[PDB]
């Protein structure tokens, strides 16, 4: 979907961007990208980033597999730094919770299989 | 560099059932142009056939066409 | 094995039957699960009756195994048959399959798009899954277009087999799963050549084809000639451009792409991207100019196919009709052009067609392509040369045209009205000299040893 | 023209610009010095620019002549795209050649280019001037409206519409002329107005 | 003009001049035959056969002393597909066609070959003369004739002029100079063109 990345960065589409990105060829759309767009490129995903944090689950794939590929290109292209930190502090927003909310899961856990123990004993009572 | 300019070839002489010459005037009035019609009665068939008569001669589609020969052709089968 | 089909029959008979109708039930499945077995054997033997047999034992199947409404159908036991039956080297099986159930059926063509994703995943069959989905090609239009399923059409309002978009899904999905695992070199030229009429609109999202398109038409040669249908297709639908169309177009039309085949497309397109209007007039007169030159040694069937061509855009571009019409203004520029003869300033084998120099060039070459050996041809340059009275020439009654076609018409005019013929032949038909007659010899003669 | 009511300008196709006087059937100037269709046109506004034309054509040349002068371009610019939209700035000075992928802010003072702005992807059609002459919104054949700042220039805000869009202006209401609704006419054949009141 | 049995024949020329990657020697004999055929079809009636043009310029770049690079007209160069090129043979001399080369042969020597080939070479050499000599009118001679001299010099080129016999050398800076002549001829003569000088109705 190389072109197709190519054309939504330069043009500052959203839709077109939205039907490339919201779904292998993620590694071959990367692998064809260019590098300013690149750039552009985490900058739009840092909006997506704070705007809804619901899944991360494609595009911290998308990100990861940018700085894999055309991270070198953003070293020999480097004023644009605050591209950078603008998602860089975003994820330090991104880990507070694991502060304690590990601590969360686990206290709630016995909740559940306390009700999985009662629920497994039910069958055979 | 590329805009679709599918509808500005219409000032072309058009072919019909008797005449094979009806310019662009009007839809009305290329029907007047068609021998054996009046001008109420080309504004009963433009009117039966549902086409706006803001719209000019060439400026419409085949279908569209064929189905004014029909009802030029059979006055009677479509109501009057 | 008439006698084991006569039976295959009666026991789906009975099994619609009971199914219908209705420490006992678990043999009462099992006979399904053994004649599933009996039924994939019979498959691979009738096994067009054996297929149908199929299909009726499915939809019993989906009509009664369960307590629900809805009829869920074994997504496992299709793809079982859908795997005997793309294995299966049997053409007219395929055949009877791809006929009267998957281009009939919205479900079957469903279900049949998933289990292939699923199939495919997990050469020769490469090969014939690319004949069936070749197969379908037909795409139904609207959610109220689908409007004939085969079993349980869903009350739900929102199934996704209701719901145009899961079909295009689902479609994209299995021509994705196809090009992912990769298609061999006649595969892509089918799928270049059958693109943008029955594969690009069975996509939700086209952009792929567009990716892969634009490599194969950066590529070059006639994969980039058949090319030019799909990007041209995805240009108008999802505008997703091109960076350089029409430099990429102007050297794209180069030497051998009117003699190749697929010239009658190439013109099509061709003559819409030179209808459009936002065109320069320097640009129109380049592509003609390089079209000219290239006439020069075109084939007949695509001079009759130039010619009209050129008149509807000398027509609409008036600009460019001073190369068919060019007076020297200044007698000092008649002076000149006595003494030293005039040099075309065209520039052939350059870039940009907005750079060439076609305006100050002139038809040189088509006045010239008038003296072709076939008058018919002669005759539609002659219509350049004569005079301009017919307002356009539609180009259809001039594609399509070959040497089959002038033989077949010189074959399909009248046997014989009385010809002419030579008088005063020479009995020196193949002699090398004959110094005793002084009428020349024959070039065939002298240039040929018969001896 | 802006200032005299009854004097008009006219590209055609074929190489020529002209005045016309409304009273008289035959054309006061004649401008040529084009090569190739010239397809846009405007007067510069201003004070001091009483009369001054400029004019876009297919041959890649913005040219502004003098009405005084009937010779040849008094400045001419030549870009390496068909150049398709042209306007002058209210304030007089600056231009915008709207030619391709890309815009390009021309000044007049020195007869030299200020800036290249790319940031379409098919050709840009048409541009606009915007809120108080402070806002310059391109329309371009990618369906995609997107308006500059006119100091600066960099992409302030923009939309994208269902169709390549062909034609596009913000117009006002009124006193103090705020732009009372945006009209944008596409290739699809409708004329999208979006309206803003106030 | 028309013809009821004439043309057909012309046609089926063409057809086959046009057409027909060449295969084999015979490929190239017959279409040399051919070519010669449609010559004397079009002598005394100054005609153009674009197809005998091309196959021409296409045997004669195909004959590979070394290769065709690029920039040689724009008539469709194709590839010599079993070694149907010549060699280092200089010392084998001319010789005029026969019609057993018509025949396929599988089994040929490679002087037998070389000699049919530097046969087809020189005669295809001497139907160009001639059609030059025919068409020094048709105001797209020098559109129709410049790859031929490029195609000339490019043999006279010194890693063709390594393989190429002496004769050779001497026909075509014949032909190189003929060509050169007649180009110039018509770069003098060619005209403006002017069709619709059109005399008003009453």
């Amino acid at each position: 979907l190389g072109t197709v990345l190519n054309q939504a960065l330069r043009t500052d589409d959203s839709d077109l961007l939205e039907s490339c990105l919201q779904t292998l060829i993620i590694q071959n759309t990367i692998n064809r990208m260019d590098s300013s767009l690149a750039g552009t490129l985490l900058s739009k995903l840092a909006a997506r980033m704070h705007r809804r944090p619901g899944r991360a689950f494609g595009l911290m794939r998308w990100i990861q597999w940018t700085l894999v590929a055309h991270g070198g290109a953003l070293v020999t292209q480097p004023d644009l730094i605050n591209r950078l930190t603008e998602l860089s502090r975003v994820l330090e927003e991104r880990s507070r919770g694991l502060s304690s909310l590990l601590a969360l899961k686990g206290k709630l856990d016995m909740l559940d299989a306390q009700l999985k123990y009662r629920k497994a004993l039910k069958m055979a009572g | 560099s590329l805009v679709s300019g599918e509808k500005t070839n219409f000032n072309h002489i058009l072919r019909l059932l008797n005449t094979n010459v009806d310019g662009k005037q009007k839809v009305v009035y290329a029907l007047t142009q068609i021998k054996g019609v009046g001008r109420r009665y080309s504004n009963l068939v433009c009117k039966k056939a549902d086409v706006d008569l803001k719209k000019r001669a060439g400026e419409l589609t085949s279908e569209e066409l064929e189905r004014l020969v029909t009802i030029i052709q059979n006055p009677l089968a479509y109501k009057i | 094995p008439k006698w084991s089909l006569a039976a295959a029959e009666a026991l789906c008979r009975v099994f619609v039957r009971l199914l219908a109708a209705g420490t006992i039930i678990n043999w009462l499945r099992d006979r399904l699960s053994d004649y599933d077995g009996v039924l994939l054997s019979m498959l691979q033997s009738l096994a067009v009756h054996a297929l149908v047999l199929a299909m009726a034992v499915l939809k019993a199947q989906a009509q009664h195994l369960t307590d629900r409404e809805e009829a869920i159908f074994p997504r496992s036991f299709f793809l079982e048959i859908i795997a005997v039956v793309l294995e299966s080297p049997i053409e007219h099986l395929r055949g009877h399959f791809s006929e009267n159930f998957v281009k009939k059926y919205d479900d079957i063509r469903f279900y049949t798009f998933e289990a292939i994703k699923h199939f495919l995943t997990e050469e020769d069959v490469r090969n014939n899954v690319f004949n069936l989905l070749l197969s379908i090609e037909d795409v139904p239009e609207s959610n109220d277009s689908l409007e004939n399923f085969f079993i349980e059409r869903p009350p739900k309002k929102k199934h996704p087999l209701l719901s145009l978009s899961q079909h295009k899904k689902q479609a994209q999905e299995a021509w994705l799963a196809f090009m992912h695992l990769g298609l061999s070199k006649e595969q892509r030229k089918k799928v270049l050549e059958v693109m943008s009429a029955s594969i690009a609109p069975w996509f939700t999202k086209p952009e792929m084809l567009m990716d892969f398109l634009t490599d194969c038409y950066n590529s070059g040669g006639s994969v980039s000639l058949l090319a030019l249908s799909g990007v041209f297709y995805l240009i108008q639908e999802r505008n997703l451009d091109y960076p350089e169309f029409y430099t990429k177009l102007y050297s794209l039309l180069d030497a051998d792409i009117l003699h190749s085949k697929y010239r009658s497309r190439f013109f099509r397109l061709l003559d819409t991207f030179l209808a459009s209007t936002h065109l320069p007039a320097v640009l129109v007169a380049s592509f003609i100019k390089r079209l000219a030159r290239l006439a020069l040694n075109a084939p007949p069937s695509a001079i009759v196919v130039i010619v009209p061509w050129f008149y509807n855009l000398f027509k609409k571009h008036p600009l460019t009709t001073f190369m068919m019409h060019r007076v020297p203004r200044t007698k000092e520029e008649r002076e000149k052009l006595e003494k030293d003869g005039l040099d075309d300033p065209f520039l052939p084998n350059e870039t940009d067609p907005m750079e060439t120099r076609a305006i100050d060039s002139c038809l040189w070459e088509i006045v010239q392509l008038q003296s072709h050996y076939h008058p018919n041809v002669a005759t539609i340059c002659k219509i350049i040369s004569e005079q301009f009275t017919k307002q356009a020439y539609n180009l259809e009654d001039f594609l399509d045209h070959s040497y089959g076609s002038l033989l077949e018409a010189e074959m399909t005019k009248e046997v014989k009205k009385p010809p002419v013929i030579e008088f005063m032949i020479p009995k020196h038909i193949f002699t090398k000299a004959a110094p005793e007659e002084e009428k020349k010899d024959s070039l065939l003669v002298s240039l040929w040893d018969f001896g | 023209s802006p200032t005299e009511l009854t004097t008009l300008m006219s590209c055609s196709d074929d190489k020529t610009v002209r005045l016309w006087d409304l009273p008289s059937n035959d054309p006061t100037r004649l401008f040529t010095g084009h090569t190739d269709y010239v397809r846009c046109g405007a007067f510069m506004p201003g004070s001091a620019n009483s009369n001054l034309l400029v004019s876009g054509s297919y041959d890649e040349t913005v040219r502004v002549w003098d009405a005084r002068a009937p010779g040849g371009a008094v400045m001419t610019f030549k870009h390496a795209d068909p150049i398709e939209d042209v306007l002058p700035l209210p304030s007089g000075t600056t231009l915008l050649a709207a030619s391709g992928n890309a815009i390009s802010v021309l000044d007049l003072v020195a007869a030299k280019p200020l800036r290249l702005i790319t940031n379409h992807q098919k050709t840009v059609t048409s541009l606009s001037l915007a809120s108080q002459g402070r806002r310059v919104v391109s329309g371009s054949l990618d369906g995609h409206v997107k308006v500059f700042e006119t100091t600066s220039w960099n992409v302030v805000a923009g939309a994208k519409y269902p169709s390549p869009i062909l034609s596009l202006s913000v117009i006002t209401a009124g006193a103090s002329h705020d732009d009372r609704h945006l009209a944008v006419g596409m290739q699809s054949g409708v004329l999208s107005i979006r309206t803003r009141l106030s | 003009h028309f013809h009821q049995v004439c043309t057909p024949a012309m046609l089926a020329i063409a057809r086959y001049l046009g057409q027909k990657v060449p295969a084999a020697l015979s490929d190239f004999a017959v279409g040399i035959y051919l070519s010669i055929l449609a010559l004397q079809y079009q002598d005394f009636a100054k005609r153009y056969v674009p197809e005998m043009m091309n196959f021409l310029l296409n045997t004669l770049c195909a004959l590979a002393p070394e290769r065709a690079k690029s920039k040689l007209g724009n008539f469709p160069v194709h590839e010599p597909p079993a070694g149907i090129r010549i060699k280092d043979a200089t010392n084998t001399p001319i010789r005029q066609l026969n019609c057993g080369d018509c025949l396929r042969k599988d089994e040929l020597s490679p002087a037998e070959t070389s000699s049919l080939q530097i046969a087809i070479l020189s005669t295809a050499t001497a139907i160009l003369k001639s059609a030059a000599d025919t068409w020094h009118k048709l105001p797209a001679f020098i559109e129709s004739f410049q790859p031929a001299l490029s195609v000339a010099q490019h043999l006279l080129t010194k890693p063709n002029a390594s393989h190429l016999p002496s004769s050779l050398t001497s026909k075509l800076n014949d032909l190189a100079s003929h060509l050169s002549r007649l180009l110039q001829l018509s770069r003098l003569s060619r005209r403006p063109l002017e069709l619709h000088h059109h005399r008003p109705l009453a």
